[PDB]
């Protein structure tokens, strides 16, 4: 989550008030956290398929390197709860054998 | 017919409202030249 | 129809106290098992840990 | 058979609530640990803003 889904909300598709779809594909595109000069090059395109495939492109090649960032991050969270976790574990055995043998 | 505008790191994606806050004064008289 | 019901909840309730109370003795027959015994299912699971 | 199957249940079950009990008062136990420090910092950190 970058912005807000309540301007998605405003401007559906199927309202009709869509009048200018490519403004739509640009306000999209501005979600992208890629390089102005990537703009500039999905500006060069001129043919709509070729500029929308543009900034799909882009979005998904954002869209990996988060994904890589994220799955990197749940690893390494789940690494600490497989490590505390069997201390505790172990801290079970030793409070059954303080008092217990 | 006017001066270039200092971008200063500043993308404005098309249909987007952004906000431009350049360190420059000489802007400013840019923008007082227009009003 | 009440002395009917009344005497529905006698026979029911004497037969379930015999089955409460079979089950308790029986339940005891088995506590009777040593508490030497449960040292040893602690002891066990004293074993079984991680390591 | 099937009364000593519902002994068997039963016998079998006094042995699991007992590993639960163990368990959760163990963790507790621990709990009652780190809750103390939580407190103890408390009186720390009271202390170092003023003293």
């Amino acid at each position: 989550p970058l912005y807000r889904e309540s301007v998605l909300q405003m401007m559906q598709a199927g309202q009709r008030v869509v009048d200018n779809p490519i403004y739509l594909s640009d306000m999209g595109a501005a979600l992208t956290g890629a390089e102005s000069h990537e703009l500039q090059d999905v500006l060069e395109e001129t043919n709509i398929p070729k500029r929308l495939y543009k900034a799909l492109s882009l979005l998904k090649k954002e869209f990996e390197l988060s994904k890589l960032q994220q799955r990197l991050g749940r690893e390494v969270e789940e690494k600490i709860k497989q490590t505390h976790r069997k201390y505790l574990l172990q801290e079970q055995l030793k409070i059954i054998k303080k008092e217990l043998g | 017919h006017l001066p270039l505008i200092a971008i200063t790191r500043n993308p404005v994606f098309p249909r987007f409202i952004k906000i431009i806050e350049v360190k420059n004064k000489k802007l400013v008289e840019l923008l007082r030249r227009k009003v």
